[PDB]
RNA sequence: ACCAUAGUAGGCCUAAAAGCAGCCAUCAAUUGAGAAAGCGUUAAAGCUCAACAAAUUCACCAACAUAAUCCCAAAAACUAAU
């Protein structure tokens, strides 16, 4: 029938929105794809939603296959920031290091999209820095006896950029 | 009577118009028409970034590998295009494409000479260090409407029949 | 179509007064005879019923919740205003029609009966009634405006008086055309 | 296999705050009250003024002479808004505002009686005078596009152009000048007062070169 | 669904990419481990176009870029 | 058929013929689109 | 020249490519140095409708016209001997270069009307029912305005709409 | 390769190119070939086989299509044009198939 | 059919009347003489 | 004509914003493809552009109905014309 993409948390698979009309419409039994999806996906417990592709046969059958986690994902889990930062360029979501990309790039590495093609790890860090400069995340090339101290400064920044956006959304909320 | 201006293009005295069809502008023409004349001298072009970047690489890969096939380039799907990339990098032997119009003269210039034919449409170049072709020869065995056009291995230019005949060996 | 600059005379009449007159009676008669006679049993929707509330007429929908529980039996709910709805109850009981709710609560169950009274003929006749009182009263504006005039004609020229006539009696005559549209309208609207 | 060019880049220009066009009012602060004759010699002859390029780079250039009111005003103001990028692209006037009144009859039709009542108010544009002045970071092309439709909306023949093509149908004029192959001329024509020809001639086309005709130019006439 | 990391967690190691059921973390190897092309890799400043070497193919690449960017910009008076 | 006097393509299907002495704008995949020049 | 042939056996269809001899360029222009065909022998502002021995040198069989990055000429003498075939075509001329029709060369039709110097197509030209008046006269063009440029030996310019 | 996918080619069962890369006139032959081979084509059909043939001395390329209205079209395309090569395919297969 | 309105040489609109060739010559007759008049009453 | 794969659903609000109600960044893989220049979906999906490989005629704007008694000299593209 065709393909679709979903991205679905590892520990989350309910039948419902936004996984509920797409596999409706295609006919597949939803039921069937969840119990498929927890045998596949009980083996990780640790929470990180990954994307997969479904290929739906004009039989109504399925197939599934699973690739690595998302890149925006293990960035904030990287970096310790729930959310990425609305205006890139003008403010910082957080700071992480060389070797939270190249540690990505090897985990990544193995992943349905950068298999096919065989360029070194090179490329792949280069993709998970430019991820980076998009989500906003700061890399720096060595401050590993300064990554505390940055921690300890740049958590009380955010924290008070969070408030004042908070009392921004407030204030335009009661204006509105 | 009328304004001075007005819209409706106010038409003039008889005189006026006389003296107007009198004054309009005649183009100056040549005796012979210059676009059939011999043109003149040939402005020459400027070689270029991508030009000489090309240039090199191909002098690159017709230096350092050994095997270099030609091979008809046909349009297939992605998928199968990178699966097939797959397959031939677990052999360590990598494609390229290259402009005709780029390849061509390099090619005539250079002792590669007799690929002149196999480089008027589409093409591939396989490029192998330490060859084995009996992988290859495998490999493009799968897909039926693939045909190896021919290359050389180590300095000796073969066709399909040359290229089946040193794998077998 | 004779219009005048209505700034070259600025004393002896207010063409600007005039329109502005026209205008307001025109807008004051559709407003009142609309929605005194828009009701045609079933008013389009209910949701436009007048509560009072600090002072000012807003409306069900406005300050209310209104949904169908059943397609005769519209659903009330006091939430965004819960503070009008002895008001709510008592303009839906008298709301054109005997449409009497019943007070579950916040929620208000308000069947709808009739729809086959054919009264549709005798508000048809009292909108062509209040039309006619309309005409008479832009008729006695005209005649006003005229006497107003007949007063001016002292050192004003009688050519400027009729422009300034035919100019009110060009505006007279677009009012009551459109009142007569409005009248179609209505009629259409109820039939 | 096509080789590829430079693109060009933009960043000394420098966006100014407010690059839409200012609204216009359809009467001045200070109303005339006295009544003016309609002069038609500030439309007659090319324009002097708001000729050439300020700080943008394309423009609105008139060929011909007409009046520009409230209703261009507005129509100009709101297809450039509405069709320009704000981020990227300003845009000016070069006309100021309806300032000439135009005086209509109104009470009473017969001629004669006096003057008329103050209607509206124009702007009178020579030929060869700049409308609205844009620029940007933005490339002529789509520039031209979307300022065609205001050309073509305005009274008189407008064209987009910009300070290079400008600069190119001024020196394709003055080539057709320099290269044009019969001895007559119009000026030359109406300085020597050949065969009387002051006469059917006015005292203006001394100066028009035959190149304008009442509100009319016509750039092909050398 | 998950929960981050504050700790010197973060510092120290990647908690988050360790992507099976057992909570085996990996740790920071040392400097020396990683090659140099970690390293000589820019981060912050994108190159620009005066930037890079005429003769080399990022350059081109850039380029090609800028002439899709103009392309598109020049594109957007479609009428179809 | 719409008869104009300026005649401009509404989709990319849309072709021009000369015709009968006149100008058109033939569209199949839509067929409202079809311009006769006057 | 290259000739399609179509050969049907069995439920069998052969397809084959056949070349023949073809004429060659005469071998003494009078101006070798002109890069145009016409304009380097000379037949430029010369050739007219009723040069038939010229038009029919570069034409299909059937009547078609052919194409310019084959044939080398000049974009206006293209355009000038495209509008002369056209003329001769609409004339009568070339008798020999139409399509054969066995089936449809008996039904006979009205006597073909004798014209020449023809500019639209005789199926596309409405009557004209008012004709104008002395200073305002719809006037019938006659021949193409391409060949204005021709050589006037008696000098008078060729009337274009009369 | 548009004009051979909207045509419908489910109706057909072999189709082979045998010709010889070295020589002067295979480039109408090559174009057909890429054609024919094109994905479109593909999948337009899975049960067609598509061959190849590589010669160096046969110096006479040609196309040999067989389908199931026990038809065999034999092309000995050598001076041909590409484009007529297609169409006179594509009119061939429509008209009986 | 077709109608001048007003007089035929006085009104608006008027009659379209265009420049000959013989009325250019004479002109262009004219002017050459008219040069050579003033030619000769330059020194 | 010639085809369209990769991080990726780039990051925020919104039930949903996956190139496309909106705001900010506009990186990076394959020689070769814009966080996407037009259609389309509620959201997708899907259909086109420019990018490589195949060639390379020229290719910027310019065309516009009508009245009444009955259309209105007929006609003519080349014998030499300041
Ligand atoms: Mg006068
Ligand atoms: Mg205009
Ligand atoms: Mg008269
Ligand atoms: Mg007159
Ligand atoms: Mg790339
Ligand atoms: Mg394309
Ligand atoms: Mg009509
Ligand atoms: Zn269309
Ligand atoms: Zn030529």
């Amino acid at each position: 029938s065709g393909m679709i993409r979903a991205i679905v948390r590892a520990g989350q698979a309910r039948p419902g929105p936004p996984l509920g009309p797409i596999l409706g419409q295609r006919g597949v039994s939803i039921n069937q794809f969840c119990k498929e999806f927890n045998e596949k996906t009980k083996d990780i417990k640790e929470g990180i939603p990954l994307p997969t592709k479904i290929f739906v046969k004009p039989d109504r059958t399925f197939e599934i296959k699973i690739g690595q986690p998302t890149v925006s994902y293990f960035l904030k889990a990287a970096a310790g920031i729930e959310k990425g930062a609305r205006h890139t360029g003008k403010e910082v979501a957080g700071l992480v290091t060389l070797k939270h990309v190249y540690e990505i790039a090897r985990v990544k590495a193995q992943d349905d999209a950068f298999a096919l093609q065989d360029v070194p790890l090179s490329s792949v860090v280069r993709s998970i820095i430019g991820s980076a400069r998009s989500l906003g995340i700061r890399v720096v090339k060595d401050l590993s006896s300064e990554e505390l101290a940055a921690f300890q400064k740049e958590r009380a920044l955010f924290l008070a950029a969070q408030r004042e956006a908070d009392l921004a959304a407030q204030a335009e909320a009661a204006k509105k | 009577g009328s304004k001075a201006v007005t819209r409706h293009r106010r038409v003039m005295h008889f005189e006026r118009q006389k003296l107007m069809a009198v004054t309009e502008y005649i183009p100056p023409k040549p005796t012979i028409n210059p676009r059939c004349l011999p043109p003149p001298p040939t402005p020459p072009q400027e070689e270029t970034g991508l030009v000489r970047l090309l240039r090199r690489e191909i002098a690159a890969v017709f230096r350092d590998n050994r095997m270099i096939a030609v091979c008809q380039h046909v349009a297939l799907s992605a998928e199968d295009k990178l699966l097939l990339r797959h397959q031939l990098r677990k052999h360590k032997i990598l494609m390229k494409i290259f402009p005709n119009q780029v390849l061509k003269p390099f090619l005539e210039e250079s002792k590669y000479q007799n690929l002149l034919p196999l480089f008027v449409g589409h093409n591939l170049l396989l490029v192998s260090e330490e060859p084995k072709v009996k992988e290859m020869v495998r490999i493009l065995k799968g897909i039926p409407f693939l045909p190896l056009l021919g290359g050389c291995i180590d300095d000796t230019i073969l066709s399909r029949q040359g290229f089946i005949n040193y794998s077998k060996l | 179509r004779v219009n005048i600059n209505a700034a070259l005379v600025e004393d002896i009449i207010n063409l600007e007064e005039v329109n502005e007159e026209m205008k307001s009676v025109i807008e004051a008669l559709k407003d009142n005879f609309n929605k005194t006679l828009n009701i045609r049993t079933s008013p389009g929707s209910l949701d436009k019923i007048a509560v009072v509330t600090a002072d000012g007429k807003l409306a069900l929908n406005q300050i209310s919740q209104i949904s169908m529980k059943s397609p005769q039996l519209i659903l009330v709910n006091m939430a965004s205003f819960p503070e009008c709805t002895a008001a709510a109850i008592k303009a839906i009981r008298e709301s054109g029609m005997n449409l009497n709710p019943e007070v579950e609560g916040t929620l208000i169950r308000v069947p709808i009966p009739q729809v086959t009274r054919e009264h549709r003929e005798m508000l048809v006749k009292l909108a062509k009634q209040n039309t006619n009182k309309a005409k008479d009263s832009l008729r006695k504006v005209r005649t006003n405006s005229m006497n107003k005039l007949k007063k001016s004609k002292d050192t004003v020229s009688e050519d400027t008086i009729r422009l300034i006539e035919k100019q009110i009696s060009q505006m007279a005559d677009d009012t009551v055309a459109e009142l007569d549209r409005h009248l179609a309208v209505k009629t259409k609207e109820l039939l | 296999f096509k080789t590829l060019l430079p693109v060009p880049t933009f960043e000394d220009v420098a966006i100014p705050e407010k690059p839409k066009l200012r609204f216009v009012e359809r009467v001045p602060l200070v109303p005339k009250v006295r009544r003016e004759r309609k002069n038609l010699s500030d439309i007659r002859g090319p324009s002097t003024e708001a000729t050439e390029f300020t700080e943008g780079r394309f423009a609105i250039l008139a060929l011909g002479g007409g009046y520009l009111h409230w209703g261009h005003f507005e129509m100009m103001r709101l297809t450039i808004n509405r069709s320009m990028d704000p981020k990227n692209m300003f845009a000016l006037w070069r006309v100021p505002a309806p300032f000439k009144p135009i005086t209509r009859k109104g009470m009473g039709q017969r001629m004669g009686g006096g003057k008329g009542a103050i209607d509206h108010y124009v702007t009178p544009v020579k030929a060869g005078r700049l409308i609205v002045e844009m620029g940007g970071r933005c490339e002529f092309k789509e520039v031209q596009g979307f300022l065609d439709l205001v050309a073509h909306k305005l009274p008189f023949p407008a064209k987009a152009v910009s300070r290079e093509t400008l600069e190119k149908m001024r020196k394709d004029q003055e080539e057709r000048e320099r290269n044009n192959q019969n001895p007559w001329t119009f000026e030359r024509i109406a300085t020597a007062n050949m065969l009387g020809i002051r006469k059917v001639l006015s005292p203006y086309d001394l100066t028009h070169k035959g190149r304008y005709w009442g509100k009319f130019y016509t750039p092909e006439r050398v | 669904p998950e929960v981050c990391t504050d700790p010197f967690r973060l510092t120290t190691h990647a908690m988050g990419v360790n992507i099976y059921k057992e909570g085996q973390d990996v740790v920071l190897k040392p400097d020396s481990e990683y090659p140099e092309w970690l390293f000589e890799m820019n981060v912050g400043p994108p190159k620009k176009l005066e930037e890079l070497d005429p003769e080399t193919r990022e350059y081109w690449r850039l380029l090609r870029k800028h002439n899709i960017w103009r392309h598109n910009r020049l594109s957007k008076n479609r009428k179809f | 058929f719409k008869t104009k006097g300026v005649l401009k393509k509404r989709c990319r299907d849309c072709y021009l013929v000369k015709r009968r002495g006149r100008w058109f704008i033939y569209c199949k995949t839509n067929p409202k689109h079809k311009q006769r020049q006057m | 020249f290259r000739e399609v042939v179509e050969i049907l056996d069995g439920k069998t269809t052969i397809i084959e490519g056949r070349i023949t001899e073809t004429p060659q360029e005469s071998p003494n222009p009078p101006n070798p140095t002109g890069q145009c065909p016409i304009c380097r022998w000379n037949l430029k502002h010369k050739y007219n409708y009723e040069d038939v021995l010229l038009l029919s040198q570069f034409i299909r069989p059937h009547g078609g016209m052919l194409p310019r990055r084959i044939t080398g000429l000049c974009q206006e003498e293209h355009l000038k001997i495209e509008e002369c075939v056209k003329m001769a075509h609409r004339a009568g001329l070339l008798p020999n270069h139409r399509p054969k029709l066995p089936e449809g060369f008996v039904p006979k039709s009205k006597p073909r009307l004798n014209r020449y110097l023809t500019r639209w197509s005789p199926r596309s030209v409405k009557p004209i029912y008012n004709k104008g008046h002395r200073w305002n006269k719809v006037r019938m063009p006659v021949g193409s305005p391409l060949l204005k440029d021709n050589v006037s030996y008696s000098g008078r310019p060729l009337l274009l709409y009369h | 390769a548009a004009a051979l996918a909207r045509l419908g080619l489910r109706a057909v069962k072999q189709v082979r190119v045998q010709f010889c890369p070295f020589e002067k006139n295979v480039e109408s032959t090559r174009t057909f070939l890429q054609a024919v081979s094109s994905e479109k084509v593909r999948c337009t059909n899975l049960n067609c086989s598509v061959i190849a043939d590589v010669r160096h001395d046969g110096s006479e390329p040609c196309v040999d299509v067989l389908f199931g209205d026990g038809h065999r079209l034999i092309m000995r395309g050598a001076h041909l044009t590409a484009q007529e090569m297609l169409t006179a395919f594509a009119s061939h297969i429509q008209a009986r198939g | 059919r077709n109608r001048i309105p007003g007089r035929q040489w006085i009104g608006k609109h008027r009659r379209p009347r265009p420049v000959s060739a013989q009325a250019k010559q004479n002109m262009i007759r004219r002017l050459e003489t008219e040069a050579e008049n003033q030619y000769w009453l330059s020194r």
